[PDB]
DNA sequence: TTTCGGGGGGGCC
DNA sequence: GGCCCCCCCGGC
């Protein structure tokens, strides 16, 4: 945090403070943190008012700069973490990360300086991979598509034919849904992970709370009191 | 074959590479019409080991004319490991080989087993290095040259040896502390096999590195008495005497500074 | 034999068989009776005959027996870490030759020296490479090495410096026509007078690929059963070149100039599945080559076919690149 | 069962598009002995997979299609486990290395070698019991496959050619290495004509008895699909069931969820266009990405979707296809895509 | 012939603290403590050849008299000083006992104290307070930043500056008489221009010259010695017009055997700390320069590569 | 090795084996051998780019101060070695702080290549190069500067290996034509002295190469022509026809003439663009934005080439971007 | 978060 | 004592 609000400052980027606070210093503060600095910069360079604009430029066009320099900074970041080491790269991305898209849009924050968003989010989508890879590998017998055709193209016929019976004939869909499963190898756990991807419009935790607590217990009981068969043996 | 060498017990050839195994890692072989002599230089070039295993070890010993070869022991010594210590070994080889074929064969039954291990282009000499005239000779049993090692390398690093009239003196000087063993000649004519022997010309005083040391002592497995020559400006000599041949440590003192 | 692809089946048994590389070739067989082969680093582009090369060597210098315990061959397929170069490579550079037999020294020469060949050297790191340059220094009284590669670019300096180059040119209608020719008839493929040249020009530097689109053309030949000879239009349609028709299509669209337009032909066109690289060198092909346009606009359009070039070449997508290039020279 | 998957065709003879690759691959399979590697490239959904099983199933038996899903274990150099799913036939082998990201290499160096370099044992139709053929390997998204992967496929393919033969599949050339390309005997797969899908959806609709008021149904269907049939039938599975097995002249056309947030996004961008605007394009591109939306997809379908707006002029159009094709370039360079995306966006917002 | 001669930054190492030049306010603190004592917990901090091990090495003599060999441990990068060897060698000696004068204590001196690692200066910290009656440290380093703050709270921070020409030529000139070298002054003019405030390079270039040529100028320094090539980099990137920047580096550099990879590196450096070019162009100008240099590390390094990149900075400087 | 040193390349069989074999580097050789004449010797480090002749020259004086036997004299650790921060905390201390074996004298550490070593071996090496001087001295062998840290390089005296002077490779030429029977063409010598680059290591396997093409090597004499069919490298009169083209012809002119040229032996576009590169540098151009434009675009295109692509587009860019770059001459 | 390689420090044996 | 495993940096 406090890399980010110096590093963010408009003060240092002037000629005065340029000659007080070098390059070579802002390097140095980059370098303190060199794993957190480009990511906290990323996050932080949309929320501030500048005062190093250019004359006749404006704070759109100096963002968009910015974010050039961030794209080529991550490509070079992953040459640097790639099969070959290239460590002696750190400087550069130092610029090209960090420091250049700061002094682009340096100046005051306009709110608080926020933790960056970008873990979270990975974190995120690599659970929703893996689901995802579980949920292709219990139905690749059956279809006829990769993981990526399987969540663009498959799932919403699959909600269709999985959710809206629920909906529509109340515990009467179960019977159905189970039949439907049992043609892909899917599970229960398997139907919530499927009905857990689906964004926008399309989105099922409201419909999926209002359902009835009847109509759910009697699809458990359902599942449960029958033999299912198995795509993996030994997962 | 150009070279037949039969040991009646592999446990005698397996025996006496175990005793330099651990201070070298390429040895030399260069076979002749009196016997086998190899040498071995250390990574570090401070110690060299010199093995003259003589034709009478052998229960029939053939070679035509001198032949040279480089190994690597790992792979002697796990290949050695292979046979069984209850069969004879021939040690097999041709006229400018690239391979040395090891042979157990079982006299109980009727099995075989031939290794070839492939040779390595070593070139060099021994330059027999064997100063005439040191300054110091003795000679005392292996054990107590063990003990002493062991006992004073676990104070210090380093172990100095002092030669003076009638007095041999082992200091180590560590962090806990030191410690001194002095050791005088005397001779019991009741076991002649324990006495202590020493030969003086002119005061010695040499510092040498433990773990050197440590290695060396490996091989009081193979002869009960050990022969330490002493020579300033001159490595030290730690002979270990054998059935037929022997087995020679040369390891070169610290700078003093 | 039979149940081999042709690729395979006809690679050079010996050096004799290899077709357009005899700057290089020639001093290799010299190398058979001076007994002083150097250290060679082998480049040049794909399909050209460069392990076929190698392979032909070993053949004609050890022979088939004593080969195995003279050769070392490691491939991409193979782990090749600093590790692996200074334990694997370097204890067996250090070994001595194995020994010949008298048949092997009655027949073939037997130089005094094995081999050690690092294919596709190109995927080593430089780390592990800097661990073969004293390794080839040392040992080279009993170890040759051969370094083969597409892009002499990834191989460091000093290893660059340490071997011997060899470049293999590209093999086009004028040199390699003989061999394609010989493997035809050998296989008893009857083609229309042209077509061998049309294939050769097709691949753009590649015998393999030209000898997978002959096999190609023969199985279609042989399962349509009407006896009639192959003709360049077959060989064009199995090779995914563009019709003449469809480029006279885009460059009409590109010299309306409409965005929109442009935009609609190149969605029906993306359809088809035509690889972009294909139409791209198709189109540089139609404008560089045209007297109709002025200097200028062969200047501008040679960098916009570099650039679009260059962007395919990482992988890019199709689409966005052709729509982009299109309608940049409908700019110009 | 789907209908999409419940009526595929399973042999050559049951292809219903393209008959001169059909022919093509007849005569291919006519002298299998020296069938050479493969490589099929072209659009999504076309039926390349189809066509791979097809051309299995005319080289071997019937028996290509009791396929049976195992796990097998690698380690790599740090101890890591990893486990990998195949998909295994008694005569052909399925993998999808990319599935491992970079430890695909780590496959194609210890799967694919092991088939390789060793015989099987087959106990059916053979007498001696040890199998007289090539084991058929298929790579699915081959075209994902890291550049080291697919050089350790090179002398694979050139060593072992008696004994494994590999049907790749991939949507995009351009990844591929030349020297793989060069290994391999390209088949181009075109996508299906408009009449085509019409007459597969209307044999579906025959099949399944759904009432249609005209055939011109499945003619829209057809042009919204853009030329894929595993959208065309998911699609008129999809309106029927939400029109009761019924489909009329005023059912509706219906698209996909992220579609639908691509779009939005797209008329945001064309309203607004400021640093805010930004911000709050950032939260729907984490959105978009934290559920399994590829960034390339996403990157494709904003910017046709930008270029299909009826208020930019040709300017405005020229500058978004120009920053795509170069931040598509730095999406295929990088690793974190948001930051391009984020780039691109904040550029067409700059131009426009 | 087998014989070597002691070299001068040995045989003229000082041996007192009134023979250490430069940075003579903490000489002078160093020599006030040696002569009252009470030695504290110090960190010695500095650039190479400045005298940072002289100094702690004399302090440690003087201070400790006859009972250098039995108060004084001391441990550098060539020995093991991992965790084990903190908690256990370290410990023992700052418990022993020995009897020394009134004010002196016992000294464990840490050279190179960076390069340890954080759980063996961790160990460090309460052995430092609980036996600092009887011993003290005395730490060596030329990054202060790698030593963890508890240590350097613990210690006095002394803080060397690079010794200027005057000190230097000062030096070189009693190492002259002591020698009796045959010297002309621009011979020692070119040797402190060439050691930039390093004295052992300044010795070791002095006895290259009169051991290879004999009487000192500039001529033989500079047949002997090369230029410090980020100077040549510098007037590169500086030349007004392009022409002159491209003859620069093909005659300097390029035809003088430099790689490709040190001169884009050396470029790199200089261009960060140019002071009177602004911040913009600067990170331009280190922007293309990182592009040549991704260049130059994925395989292609030539001329060409080079050239371009002086052609692209004398575009964007302009 | 195996059998006589003719079965070694020539490389290997020319290397220097005392110090008044190596040419081109005549103030360091001595400086050298001054130092080792007087005992004199410091920690030195030799620093140059490949096939310059520092590891010979480090071999030849260890065998000039000790002899036939110097490689049982001195402790010669190279890449292809371990050299961890273990390996230098004992291996190279026991070498450093121990009496020689064989026969009295210094102890010659050679740590060749060492711009592969970790930075934590270096500072390892520093209080031990330090500590030892009495008795041991330190050679380091590098190309590139920049890996070596600070301290090492303070501790250590330079030398730059230059590159090789014209006059140094005539004269190795003609000892290795005396020897091998050869003759070579001013011309032939010419070719082989441009393309050589101040490696000597490229002018003897280009001469190898050369002597396995003639076909009777005994009285055939070596011409520019054989280097050029050996090398496959473009003749200057192909690369002055190919620039005349693009510069005063029109684009099909220059792109028949460019295709002739390269059809011809087969020639490689990128040793073209380097030859075009060198003759253009020579050029007077009035107007810098050409030489800029020039130099930016030729590097681009190398660069790509450098990654495969398409051969013909990137000839036709070529041509294209000297065109554009001479527009602005005027 | 994160694709090798090197170093340290602990745990089985 | 030796493998075997896990964790942590990497620019100047
Ligand atoms: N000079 C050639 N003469 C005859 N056939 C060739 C020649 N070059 C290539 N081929 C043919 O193409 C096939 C492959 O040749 P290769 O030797 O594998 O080419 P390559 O240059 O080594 O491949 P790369 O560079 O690793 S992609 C051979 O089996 C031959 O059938
Ligand atoms: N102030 C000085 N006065 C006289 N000689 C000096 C001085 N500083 C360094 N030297 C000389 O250079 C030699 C080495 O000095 P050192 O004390 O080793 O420098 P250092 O700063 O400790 O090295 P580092 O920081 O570990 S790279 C000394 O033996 C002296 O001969
Ligand atoms: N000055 C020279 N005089 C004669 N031959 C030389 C000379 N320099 C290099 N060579 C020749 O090139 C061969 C290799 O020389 P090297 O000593 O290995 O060069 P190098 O500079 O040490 O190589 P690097 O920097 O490790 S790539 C020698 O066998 C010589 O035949
Ligand atoms: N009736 C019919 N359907 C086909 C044909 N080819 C493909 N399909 C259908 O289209 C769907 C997608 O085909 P697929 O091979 O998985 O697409 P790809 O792998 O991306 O090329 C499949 O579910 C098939 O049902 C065909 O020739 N006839
Ligand atoms: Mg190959
Ligand atoms: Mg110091
Ligand atoms: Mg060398």
């Amino acid at each position: 945090f406090d890399i980010a609000h110096k590093m963010l400052d408009g003060q240092i980027y002037s000629d005065i403070g340029s000659r007080n606070f070098t390059l070579n210093d802002k390097i140095a503060l980059y370098f303190d943190d060199f794993d957190f600095t480009p990511l906290m910069i990323q996050e932080n360079y949309l929320s501030t008012r500048p005062s190093v604009l250019k004359p006749g430029q404006s704070h759109l066009e100096a963002v968009a700069e910015a974010a050039n320099c961030i794209s080529l900074g991550d490509i070079v970041e992953k040459k640097i973490r790639s099969s070959e080491q290239l460590w002696s790269l750190l400087p550069l991305h130092a610029v090209l990360s960090s420091v250049y898209p700061a002094s682009k849009v340096a100046g005051h924050m306009a709110g608080r300086i926020n933790f960056t968003a970008w873990l979270g989010q990975n974190s995120k989508s690599a659970k929703y991979y893996r689901l995802l890879q579980e949920i292709h590998y219990h139905t690749r017998l059956g279809t006829s598509t990769d993981k990526i055709g399987l969540r663009l193209d498959y799932l919403p016929t699959f909600r269709k034919r999985l959710l809206d019976p629920f909906l529509k004939q109340g515990a009467d869909a179960i019977s159905s849904v189970i039949e439907v499963m049992d043609d892909y190898y899917l599970t229960k756990e398997d139907w919530d992970s499927i009905m857990e991807f689906f964004v926008g419009p399309d989105v099922t935790t409201a419909i999926i709370k209002k359902i009835p607590a009847t109509v759910k217990s009697g699809f458990t009981r359902k599942y449960n009191s029958m033999t299912h068969p198995v795509a993996i043996y030994r997962t | 074959s150009m070279l037949e060498a039969k040991f009646e017990e592999a446990s005698l050839f397996k025996r006496i590479i175990d005793g330099f195994k651990d201070c070298v890692q390429l040895v030399n072989f260069q076979c002749k019409e009196d016997g086998i002599i190899a040498q071995a230089v250390d990574d570090s070039r401070v110690l060299l080991v010199s093995l003259e295993i003589g034709v009478e070890a052998f229960q029939e010993y053939r070679c035509d004319h001198p032949v040279t070869l480089g190994m690597d022991l790992t792979s002697l010594s796990k290949i050695l490991r292979c046979g069984n210590n209850t069969d004879t070994l021939t040690l097999i080889a041709d006229n400018t080989p690239d391979s040395i074929i090891l042979l157990f064969e079982d006299t109980k039954k009727d099995r075989i087993a031939e290794y070839s291990l492939k040779l390595m282009d070593i070139d060099a000499d021994f330059l027999k290095i064997e100063e005439l005239q040191y300054d110091s000779t003795l000679s005392l049993p292996s054990s107590e040259f063990s003990k002493i090692v062991r006992d004073l390398s676990q104070l210090s690093d380093s172990i100095n040896i002092m030669i003076t009239k009638e007095t041999i003196k082992f200091v180590a000087d560590g962090d806990i502390g030191s410690g001194s063993v002095i050791i005088k000649p005397f001779v019991d004519m009741e076991h002649p096999e324990t006495s202590i022997k020493l030969e003086m010309d002119q005061p010695v005083d040499l510092t040498f590195g433990a773990k050197y040391l440590l290695d060396i002592i490996k091989g009081s497995s193979l002869s009960d008495r050990v022969g330490i020559r002493l020579s300033s400006e001159a490595p030290a000599l730690f002979q270990f005497d054998l059935k037929s041949g022997f087995l020679q440590f040369f390891l070169a003192p610290k700078f003093n500074d | 034999l039979a149940q081999q692809p042709w690729v395979e089946k006809y690679r050079p048994k010996n050096l004799d068989e290899v077709t357009a590389q005899d700057h290089a070739v020639t001093v290799l067989k010299k190398t058979l009776k001076s007994a002083n082969l150097p250290h060679m680093l082998f480049y040049g582009p794909p399909g050209t005959g460069k392990t076929s090369t190698i392979l032909a060597l070993t053949k004609e210098l050890y022979g088939p027996d004593l080969m195995k315990s003279r050769i070392l061959e490691l491939n991409a397929s193979d782990e090749r870490g600093i590790s692996i170069v200074r334990e694997k490579v370097k204890n067996f550079a250090r070994l001595t030759v194995s020994k010949p037999s008298k048949h092997d020294l009655e027949n073939y020469p037997c130089p005094p020296y094995k081999i050690i060949i690092l294919d596709e050297a190109d995927s080593m790191t430089a780390d592990a490479q800097s661990a073969l340059r004293r390794t080839m220094e040392t040992y080279s009284g009993v170890t040759r090495f051969c370094l083969i590669c597409n892009y002499v670019t990834r191989i460091i300096d000093p290893l660059a410096s340490r071997c011997s180059k060899f470049r293999f040119k590209a093999l086009d209608a004028s040199n390699a026509i003989d061999r394609l020719r010989f493997i035809s008839e050998q296989e008893n493929v009857k083609c229309d007078d042209g077509v061998l040249e049309r294939i050769l020009d097709i691949s753009a530097g590649d015998l393999r690929r030209g000898i997978t689109l002959l096999q190609s053309a023969s199985k279609g030949a042989q399962y349509l059963g009407d006896g009639k000879n192959i003709t360049s239009t077959q060989v064009e349609e199995l090779a995914g070149v563009v019709p003449h028709d469809i480029l006279i299509e885009i460059v009409e669209k590109v010299k309306s100039g409409d965005f929109d337009e442009i935009k609609k032909y190149v969605n029906t066109f993306m359809k088809s599945g035509w690889s972009a690289a294909s139409v791209v060198n198709q189109l540089h092909e139609y404008y560089i080559t045209n007297d109709n346009f002025d200097t200028n606009f062969k200047n501008q359009i040679s960098w916009l076919l570099f650039t679009t070039d260059s962007r395919l070449n990482n992988g890019t997508n199709e689409h966005i690149q052709l729509l982009n290039l299109l309608v940049k020279i409908s700019q110009l | 069962s789907l209908w999409v998957d419940k009526y595929r065709p399973k042999s050559l003879n049951a292809l219903s598009h393209n008959e001169e690759l059909t022919n093509f691959l007849k005569s291919l399979s006519d002298q299998p002995r020296d069938l050479p590697h493969l490589l099929l490239y072209g659009p999504n959904g076309t039926g390349k997979k189809t066509r791979c099983m097809a051309l299995l199933e005319s080289i071997f038996g019937p028996g290509v299609y009791r396929l049976k899903i195992d796990v097998r274990q690698f380690v790599t150099a740090s101890n890591r486990k990893l486990e990998l799913n195949v998909v295994s036939s008694p005569y052909h082998l399925e993998i999808t290395p990319s599935d491992m990201g970079n430890n695909d290499r780590i496959v194609i160096q210890e799967l694919l070698k092991e088939v390789a370099q060793m015989e099987q044992v087959d106990f059916q139709d053979s007498k001696d019991g040890l199998a007289h053929r090539y084991k058929c390997v298929i790579i699915n998204e081959a075209n994902s496959l890291t550049k080291d992967a697919q050089a350790a496929l090179r002398r694979t393919m050139e060593k072992y050619s008696k004994n494994i033969r590999l049907i790749m599949v991939c949507d995009s050339m351009s990844p591929i290495i030349a020297p793989i390309k060069s290994r391999c005997l390209l088949i181009r797969c075109p996508a299906p004509s408009d009449s085509e899908i019409s007459t597969i959806l209307s044999d579906v609709v025959t099949n399944e008895r759904i009432q249609l008021e005209t055939k011109d149904i499945l003619k829209r269907i057809a042009q919204a699909s853009n030329g894929n049939l595993r959208v065309s039938l998911l699609m008129l599975e999809s309106m029927a069931l939400n029109n009761e097995l019924a489909l009329k002249s005023s059912s509706p056309i219906i698209k996909p969820d992220w579609i639908i947030v691509i779009h939005k996004l797209t008329r945001k961008i064309v309203k607004e266009r400021s640093v805010n605007s930004l911000i709050e394009c950032r939260a729907v591109l984490y959105d978009l990405l934290a559920h399994c939306i590829p960034a390339n997809i996403i990157l494709k379908e904003l910017t046709f979707s930008l270029l299909d707006v009826e208020t930019l002029n040709t300017t405005n159009k020229s500058s978004i296809i120009e920053y795509s094709s170069v931040f598509d370039e730095r999406l295929s360079l990088g690793n974190k895509a948001i930051f391009h995306l984020e780039g691109f966006i904040a550029k067409v917002m700059c131009c426009l | 012939t087998l014989s070597l001669q002691l070299p001068w930054v040995e045989k003229y190492r000082p041996q007192v603290l009134s023979d250490i030049v430069g940075n003579k306010e903490t000489i002078d603190r160093l020599q006030q403590i040696a002569k009252d004592g009470n030695m504290p917990h110090m960190i010695i901090s500095g650039m190479p050849g400045i005298g940072k091990t002289t100094s702690v090495h004399c302090l440690a003599h003087e201070l400790l008299g006859r009972s250098y060999a039995d108060g004084v441990l001391e441990l550098n990068a060539s020995d093991d000083r991992g965790i084990d060897v903190v908690r256990n060698q370290i410990k023992h000696f700052a418990q022993k006992k020995l009897h020394l004068p009134p004010g002196k204590h016992k000294i464990v001196i840490l050279d190179e104290a960076d390069s340890m690692t954080a759980g063996a200066q961790q160990a460090l910290r309460r052995t430092m307070e609980l036996y600092s009656n009887s011993t003290r440290f005395a730490f060596a380093c030329n990054q202060s930043n790698k030593i963890i703050e508890p240590l350097q709270s613990r210690c006095a921070i002394l803080r060397y500056s690079k010794l200027s020409d005057e000190d230097v030529l000062k030096r070189l000139l009693q190492i002259i008489k002591l020698e009796d070298v045959k010297y002309t002054n621009d011979g020692l003019e070119a040797i402190i221009f060439t050691a930039e405030g390093d004295m052992r390079q300044a010795i070791n270039n002095l006895q290259s010259t009169v051991a290879g040529h004999g009487l000192v100028n500039a001529d033989n320094v500079f047949k002997i010695v090369d230029s410090p090539h980020p100077l040549i980099v510098k007037k590169m990137l500086l030349a007004s017009n392009l022409e002159d920047s491209i003859q620069i580096l093909r005659t300097d550099l390029w035809k003088k055997g430099y790689s490709s990879i040190d001169i884009v590196t050396t470029s790199f450096r200089v261009t960060k700390n140019l002071a009177q070019v602004k911040e913009s162009v600067r990170l331009e100008m280190i922007k293309e320069i990182g592009l040549t240099h991704m260049r130059i590390l994925e395989g292609v390094g030539t001329y060409l590569q080079l050239a371009s990149m002086l052609a692209k900075i004398h575009k964007l400087n302009n | 090795e195996k059998r006589s040193k003719e079965n070694l390349p020539w490389v290997e069989k020319y290397r220097p084996e005392t110090l008044d074999e190596v040419y081109g580097q005549n103030e360091v050789i001595t400086t050298v051998r001054k130092f080792v004449d007087e005992g004199k010797l410091p920690h030195l480090l030799f620093y140059g780019p490949p096939g310059t002749g520092k590891t010979s020259t480090i071999v030849a004086l260890a065998r000039e101060i000790y002899g036939k036997n110097y490689s049982n004299m001195v402790l010669e650790l190279n890449a292809s070695d371990d050299r961890g921060i273990d390996v230098v905390r004992n291996q190279i201390k026991d070498f450093a702080s121990t009496r020689q074996i064989f026969s009295k004298g210094f102890k010659l550490i050679i740590l060749d290549e060492a711009d592969a070593m970790t930075n934590a071996a270096q500072n390892a090496l520093r209080r031990v190069i330090e500590r030892y001087t009495k008795n041991t001295r330190f050679c380091v062998l590098a190309n590139y500067a920049h890996k070596l840290t600070p301290a090492l390089l303070s501790r250590c005296t330079r030398f730059r290996f230059q590159p090789l002077p014209q006059e140094a490779i005539e004269r190795r030429i003609a000892n290795v034509l005396v020897h091998e029977k050869l003759k070579l063409s001013p011309n032939a010598e010419k070719a082989l002295i441009e393309l050589s680059n101040g490696d000597m290591r490229r002018v003897l396997n280009v001469l190898q190469s050369c002597k396995a093409t003639l076909d009777n090597p005994d009285e055939d004499e070596i011409s520019d022509d054989v280097i050029y069919e050996c090398c496959g490298a473009p003749r200057p009169s192909d690369l002055k026809a190919v620039l005349k083209s693009i510069l005063e012809d029109d684009w099909g002119t220059a792109h028949y003439t460019l295709n002739k040229v390269r059809s011809a032996k087969g020639l490689a576009l990128i040793d073209l663009i380097e030859g075009i590169v060198k003759i253009l540098e020579d050029y007077e151009l009035q107007n810098e934005e050409t030489r800029v434009h020039l130099l930016t675009k030729l590097a681009d295109i190398e660069y790509s080439i450098s990654k495969g692509g398409n051969d013909q587009i990137q000839g036709s860019a070529v041509i294209g971007a000297i065109k554009a770059s001479f527009e602005n001459e005027t």
